[PDB]
């Protein structure tokens, strides 16, 4: 049923060598100048690759910025109240993004605040003018 | 191998079943009820049990009927019939036995044989055996045939045959008790040594040969399941197979690396758009730091905007400094796998040349065995015979095999220098004409009732033709001769003064350089009691080797004999002798094979005797009259000695039953 073991043969790839008297030879050359082919390629890339990294060397160390811990507080002064319309109106309704710029707030507190103030501070309007962009 | 029933085993026949011969001569008993055949098996299994523990001396009627049990003693008759039956047809009183009864004062019929090779022989006895009038006639000074030992003082070696191939089956088994050869076994360790004389490495070697092997079951496969055996309708040859299995696994061998590199470029590929991805990330940080920095330089008291301004960008920093890091993560991931593939790449080739070269070595030992290219044999059916081996260690026959067709030649007339040129058969008789190969002038003739062929299959081929037949010969017959395979090998002998060789190695081979010439002394022969190396010419190499003198030819030996060994070991030898099977024009070849384009079908061609016209016409159907065996008659057995003997002993049945009746049909 099966050909011995790493014996490879097909009936298709049979029929393949057969065609001709040099298909013998055809087959395997295609693949010989296949292949010096896919190492240039290779070369190619491992070049290209390896001035993009050099490109990259210093990591991004020089631009990194200190980690603070902000303990989450229930009250909103005055203070970080304009914060957050300013937020808003920057990133419109990304809770994530505006919880951090402001620092004390968690992400929950933020969407309460949505709705605990949409009537004093306008804050569909503000939205509006975010969706434009 | 125990009981009656292994009787029937080592004389080639199932115990629990009766033959198609057997049906044919007891078609009332196989035809009957199940009880009455058991019994003939037994009667048969048991008869046989007898003549072969002791083949010594004949074995009558009485004397079998003697060791009788009921209810086989019941029927008299049915021992008879039996014992009749197998006594015809060589299964016993076969070879060289003590007769009881001294043969019957008259003879009755005159056959003439052609040829004294074992063949010839086997069939002359049985015979004469049988009270026929029997005269043989040998071209050659000496009996034998393709069986032929050399001597020279104590120096014995033999040029023709030399291996029994196991004794579990073979009629071979019994003619050893009969006559003493010196039966030796042989050592399967074969040390191969590459051009510079150094041996092969040990781990090469079983790769190779795991390789060979696995080429082999290839072809076997590539034959039977995908059924690829014509090409341009022309039947498809052994060496082809090869050729195609070999390509098929150098190009899967591409096909992987190919695959290979490819994996690693689509990966490159994904790591080159990361690459950007970073790069420009590194920009817009760069960039929005400073715009960061600049903010934070902003010194308060300030408003809200110019604060917010600070943490929008610093929280835009903190985010686009999270992309990087995931990025980076991505990075390392692609980076150390990329760095595996590399580890691991799959393998640069499928053989390298001194590989295909050590291959090549094994190819010419299989050209050897079957004594002809492996671009000649019929793919589908050149290991045919492959089911009829017999069990057991090979041996050699140590004393020279010309021992046995000797000892068959006693009391048998045989006469020598005797070259038939023409065999002519009638309804009336048969006419054979001959002529002293000394004084080709001097002619003979010959009358018989009939004339029994053991010419070599070469012979036969020969054109324009050594032998003439008149009538000539039906085309089914010769294109059945044109289509059979007859091949070649050729042996070596040289003779030394000492034992210069690894005396517990028996054999041991050399690796040719090129394909073209792999056949070349490939292999030696350390076999015999005395200093004594063969050495073989096998393939390609040894129809071409017929043209090089002796001389030249111990020769490369020689040079061959000091790689291995080194110039000091080495002597000249004392004696040698090369032969020339396909120069011998009493063979044209060393035996048969099965050609590309023939089947062992063929072989059963060979064997069918031949009937000629009726003399006056619309007179009765006649009587046949020209029989053939020969080592290309036996289909399961060819190419062998005990095939050679086994269809002789064949014909002295059919040629028998024709000329003296059957009485064991009844
Ligand atoms: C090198 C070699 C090694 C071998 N090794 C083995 C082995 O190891 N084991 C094994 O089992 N078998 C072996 N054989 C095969 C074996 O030798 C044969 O199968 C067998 O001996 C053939 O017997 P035969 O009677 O069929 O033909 P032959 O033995 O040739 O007998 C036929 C006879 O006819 C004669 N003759 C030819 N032309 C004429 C003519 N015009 N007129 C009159 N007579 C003629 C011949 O001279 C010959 O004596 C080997 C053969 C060779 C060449
Ligand atoms: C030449 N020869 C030999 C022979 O000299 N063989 C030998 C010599 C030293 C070591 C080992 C071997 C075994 O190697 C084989 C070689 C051939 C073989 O089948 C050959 C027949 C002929 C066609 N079908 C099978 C079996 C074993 C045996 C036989 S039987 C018929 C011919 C022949």
């Amino acid at each position: 049923r099966k050909p011995p073991k790493g014996m490879f043969l097909s009936q298709e790839d049979v029929e393949a060598v057969s065609a001709n008297a040099t298909a013998a030879t055809t087959v395997l050359r295609q693949l010989d100048m296949e292949l010096v082919s896919v190492k240039r390629q290779i070369q190619n890339i491992k070049q290209t690759n390896s001035a993009l990294k050099e490109k990259l060397d210093g990591g991004i160390e020089p631009y990194r910025l200190p980690e603070v811990i902000q303990k989450c507080n229930a009250r909103w002064t005055t203070e970080e109240q304009l914060l957050a319309v300013q937020a808003i109106r920057k990133y419109g309704r990304d809770f994530q993004a505006i919880s951090d710029v402001i620092g004390n707030k968690s992400v929950v507190q933020v969407k309460n605040f949505f709705v605990n103030y949409r009537r004093r501070f306008n804050i569909d309007e503000v939205l509006q003018e975010w969706e434009a962009e | 191998p125990s009981g009656v029933e292994g009787a029937a085993f080592q004389s080639r026949l199932p115990h629990d079943r009766m033959t198609s011969q057997e049906a044919a001569c007891f078609p009332d008993i196989i035809s009957g009820p199940q009880q009455t055949q058991k019994v003939f098996l037994f009667i048969r299994n048991r008869t046989l049990q007898l003549w072969l523990d002791n083949p010594k001396i004949q074995l009558t009627f009485e004397a079998t009927l003697q060791q009788l049990e009921a209810p086989y003693n019941s029927d008299t008759v049915l021992v008879h019939r039996v014992h009749s039956y197998l006594e015809r047809h060589g299964l016993i009183n076969f070879g060289i036995y003590k007769r009881i009864k001294p043969l019957p004062t008259k003879k009755t019929g005159k056959v003439i044989i052609i040829g004294s090779g074992v063949s010839g022989l086997a069939a002359a006895r049985q015979l004469q055996s049988f009270g026929m009038d029997v005269t043989l006639l040998e071209a050659r000074d000496r009996v034998g045939g393709r069986v032929a030992t050399f001597r020279k003082g104590n120096y014995v070696a033999d040029l023709g045959a030399m291996v029994v191939t196991g004794l579990g089956g073979n009629p071979m088994a019994v003619v050893s008790k009969q006559v003493n050869m010196e039966l030796a076994k042989i050592k399967q360790k074969c040390p191969l040594y590459e051009a510079n004389g150094q041996a092969v490495p040990k781990e090469k070697d079983e790769m190779v040969e795991q390789e060979f092997n696995r080429l082999l079951e290839a072809t076997s496969y590539l034959s039977h399941q995908l059924d690829f055996n014509v090409l341009n309708n022309k039947p498809v040859s052994l060496g082809q197979a090869l050729e195609v299995v070999i390509q098929l696994q150098e190009k899967h061998v591409k096909d992987e690396q190919i695959e290979h590199w490819k994996k690693i470029v689509k990966t490159q590929e994904e790591l080159k758009e990361l690459l950007n991805k970073m790069v420009n990330l590194k920009e817009k940080i760069k960039e929005l730091h400073q715009q960061y920095k600049e903010a934070s330089e902003v010194k308060p008291p300030r408003d809200i905007t110019a604060e917010f301004l600070v943490k929008s960008k610093h929280r835009d920093l903190t985010a686009l400094c999270k992309e990087y890091d995931e990025l980076a993560e991505t990075q390392g991931k692609l980076e150390e796998k990329l760095q595996e593939l590399e580890a691991n790449p799959p393998s640069d080739v499928y053989l390298s040349s001194r590989d295909r070269q050590i291959l090549d070595w094994h190819f010419a030992n299989l050209e050897f065995a079957n004594a002809t290219p492996l671009s000649t044999l019929s793919l589908k059916h050149w290991d045919q015979d492959d089911d009829f081996e017999f069990t057991g260690s090979h041996l050699t026959v140590r004393n020279g095999y010309s021992c046995v067709p000797v000892a068959l030649a006693e009391g048998l007339d045989i006469k020598l220098n005797t070259a038939v040129r023409q065999v002519r058969y009638t309804a009336s008789g048969c006419e054979v004409i001959a002529v002293n190969t000394r004084s080709t002038s001097q002619t003979f003739i010959y009358k018989c009732d009939a004339v029994l062929c053991t010419l070599p299959l070469g012979v036969l081929k020969q054109q324009p033709p050594a032998v003439q037949f008149v009538p000539p010969l039906p085309e089914w017959k010769t294109s059945a001769v044109q289509r059979m395979g007859f091949g070649n090998l050729n042996k070596v002998v040289l003779c030394f003064d000492r034992v210069f060789w690894d005396p517990s190695v028996n054999l041991f081979g050399h690796v040719g350089s090129t394909t073209a010439s792999r056949g070349e002394l490939f292999l030696f022969w350390n076999l015999y009691k005395a200093p004594i190396l063969l050495a073989l010419v096998a393939g390609e190499a040894a129809g071409i080797m017929e043209n090089i003198s002796d001389d030249v030819i111990v020769g490369r030996c020689l040079a061959i004999l000091k790689g291995i060994f080194g110039s000091s070991a080495v002597p000249q030898p004392k004696e040698t002798v090369v032969s020339r099977w396909r120069a011998d024009p009493w063979a044209r070849g060393s035996y048969s094979y099965v050609a590309a384009g023939s089947s062992g079908n063929d072989y059963d061609l060979m064997a069918q005797p031949i009937t000629p016209g009726p003399s006056i016409p619309g007179a009765p159907q006649p009587i046949p009259r020209l029989f053939f065996a020969g080592e290309h008659t036996i289909r399961n057995y060819p190419a062998t000695v005990h095939g050679a003997l086994l269809s002789g002993l064949r014909e002295a049945g059919r040629i028998a039953d024709q000329f003296l009746g059957a009485m064991y049909t009844l």
